[PDB]
């Protein structure tokens, strides 16, 4: 401002950004096989 | 024929050539176990003023 007049200017700007990603991995597996031969019928137990 | 894995006595025949009392038995086991899993998570956010 100078004689005679008045000027005023205001400017405001803000930004915000956020990102989140999560991934988890877990797995289990197992196999078991077997064979046999055995030479009364009570032994079949 | 004497007592083999059974009662007191059995009776054979002329046509039958043999009766045997030998024990043999076979067994097998093939076990398989599987278990898969999946877990995916995604998130996004955007704000502007
Ligand atoms: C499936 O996955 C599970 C892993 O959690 C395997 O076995 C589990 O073992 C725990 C041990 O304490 C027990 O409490 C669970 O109850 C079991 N799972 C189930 C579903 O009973 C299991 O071997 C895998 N495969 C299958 C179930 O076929």
């Amino acid at each position: 401002r100078v004689l005679f007049a008045k000027k005023t200017k205001v400017e405001h700007r803000c930004t915000t950004n956020k990102l989140s990603e999560k991934h988890e991995g877990s797995f289990i597996q197992g196999a078991e096989k077997s064979i046999s031969l055995i030479r009364s019928e009570y032994g079949a137990a | 024929v004497f007592s083999g894995d059974g009662k007191d006595f059995y009776r054979l025949s002329g046509n039958v050539l043999s009766y045997t009392f030998q024990v043999k038995i076979n067994n097998d086991f093939n076990y398989e176990f599987y278990n898969s899993t999946w877990s995916y998570v995604k998130h996004t956010s955007t704000e502007h003023t």
